[PDB]
């Protein structure tokens, strides 16, 4: 029921602020989690970061020093800024919605559980070249 | 890797605590109120089961 | 990187997942075609989203010790794509990288004779010429392109792309021969030869 549409500049100069936007037409942006993945050529696709429904961010430790993800409230859109991009940040960026499931193997009070995430709905993908 | 722990049924413990306090009241009075708390301190073998 | 797997048409396949878990797991199985939108096949080891056919399945960890294998019954041509195995367990932390890409290949497909078409330069008004040789609807995607000026080979200015799959599950490729208009009008005719397996197809075109 959710359609995702990516929109990016495609080309960014080195050492700048790469900015991409993901437009959602299905539902509200404050109900499900959202995340960014990049398929780089010659490599496996990389998960870079995500943003929750409660507006809290998490980033990949390799790119946590350079990435930031934002969510618009009036517009049904989510933006991703990447500061100081280099020749290695060229990839096909896919925005994807995500669901938080928790897997429990013991007693709830003791802890012994962990949160796992899965991206059911993806976008078509926007290519970004540096 | 989990945590070692011990269970006890809650209702049976409540009932046995009640029958303990009913006899405790035989040497301190029916009206005096008594309570139960954990250990006050000391060595490890004293403050724990 | 990517690791290959080869399966026969119609038989059941069991894709093995690397970096197997150390504790209780809720794995994810993703099917990714090159360049398209990736689509997950499994989000919870047994559970699948609405719309996924029953052919794909994942192993639940009913007893600690089972490995995550993606089992596919009745493999068809459309299943040929990369497969990523996202691994989540209790003993490990946040798994950022997905599993190693698994290049599934579907063997024993029906081979197709290459459909070849040669186009002479249009562009001559712009003082440039590019002979364009296109190959469509052939399998397997392994072809060789040779250019011929009358009878002598060209071997210069040739730019050829690697075969890429199309919607027919066959392959498509293109070759460009860049030449000056004077050299195009010089030689009598130009022949593009496409060699597919043991067969060879030659197409000849000449200036008017
Ligand atoms: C001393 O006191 C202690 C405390 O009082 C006490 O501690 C207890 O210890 C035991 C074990 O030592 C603990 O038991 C464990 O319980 C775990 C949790 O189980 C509960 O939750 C699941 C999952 O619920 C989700 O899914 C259902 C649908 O399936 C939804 O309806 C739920 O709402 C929920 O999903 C939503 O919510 C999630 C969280 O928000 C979201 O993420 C999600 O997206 C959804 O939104 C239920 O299924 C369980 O129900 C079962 O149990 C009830 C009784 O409670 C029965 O009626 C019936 O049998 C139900 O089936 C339950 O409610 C278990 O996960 C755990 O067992 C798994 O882990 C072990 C260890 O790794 C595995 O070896 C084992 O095989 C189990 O794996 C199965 O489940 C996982 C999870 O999906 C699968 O991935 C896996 O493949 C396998 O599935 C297979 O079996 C399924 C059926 O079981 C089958 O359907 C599948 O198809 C597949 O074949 C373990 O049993 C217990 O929690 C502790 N107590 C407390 C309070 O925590 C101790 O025992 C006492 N005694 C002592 C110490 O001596
Ligand atoms: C402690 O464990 C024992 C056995 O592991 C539990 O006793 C069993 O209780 C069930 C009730 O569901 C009976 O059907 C079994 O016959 C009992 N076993 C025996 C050996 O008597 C007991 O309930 C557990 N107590 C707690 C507090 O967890
Ligand atoms: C406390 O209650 C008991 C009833 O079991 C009664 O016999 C006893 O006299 C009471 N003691 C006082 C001080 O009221």
């Amino acid at each position: 029921q959710v359609q995702l549409q990516e929109s990016g500049p495609g080309l960014v100069r080195p050492s700048e602020t790469l900015s991409v936007t993901c437009i959602v037409s299905g539902g509200s942006i404050s109900n499900y989690y959202w995340t960014w993945i990049r398929q780089s050529p010659g490599k496996g696709l990389e998960w870079i970061g995500y943003i929750s429904d409660r507006e809290t961010t998490t980033y990949n430790p390799s790119l946590n020093s350079r990435a930031v993800i934002s969510r618009d409230t009036s517009k049904n859109q989510l933006s991703l800024q990447l500061r100081s991009v280099t020749t290695a940040d060229t990839a096909i960026y896919f925005c994807a919605t995500a669901r938080r499931g928790q897997r429990i193997y013991g007693v709830v009070s003791f802890g012994e559980f962990f949160y796992y995430y899965y991206m059911d709905v993806w976008g078509k993908g926007t290519a970004v070249t540096v | 890797i989990r945590q070692a722990h011990c269970n006890v049924s809650k209702a049976t413990w409540n009932e046995t605590l009640g029958k303990v306090v009913k006899q405790l009241r035989k040497h301190f009075g029916n009206n005096t109120i008594i309570r139960f708390a954990n250990s006050s301190g000391g060595d490890l073998e004293v403050t724990t089961h | 990187y990517v690791s290959p797997l080869s399966v026969a048409l119609g038989e059941t396949a069991r894709i093995s997942c690397g970096r197997q878990a150390l504790g209780s797991r809720a794995v994810q199985w993703y099917q990714h075609k090159p360049g398209q939108a990736p689509i997950l096949l499994i989000y919870n080891n047994q559970d699948r989203p609405s719309g996924i056919p029953e052919r794909f399945s994942g192993t639940p960890d009913i007893n600690f010790g089972t490995t995550a294998t993606l089992t596919i019954s009745g493999v068809e041509v459309g299943d040929e794509a990369d497969y990523y195995c996202h691994m989540w367990d209790s003993r490990s932390g946040f798994s950022w990288s997905f599993g190693g890409a698994t290049r599934l290949t579907v063997l024993s497909q029906p081979k197709a004779a290459p459909s070849v078409t040669l186009f002479p330069p249009s562009e001559l008004q712009a003082n440039k010429a590019t002979l364009v040789c296109l190959i469509s609807d052939f399998y397997p995607g392994a072809v060789t392109v040779a250019w011929k000026a009358d009878s002598s080979p060209v071997k210069a200015g040739v730019e050829t792309t690697t075969p890429s799959k199309q919607s027919n599950n066959k392959y498509a490729a293109s070759s460009y021969l860049s030449l000056t208009p004077e050299q195009w009008k010089s030689h009598k005719s130009y022949s593009c030869q496409v060699t597919h397996e043991g067969s060879t197809v030659e197409k000849t075109v000449a200036p008017t």
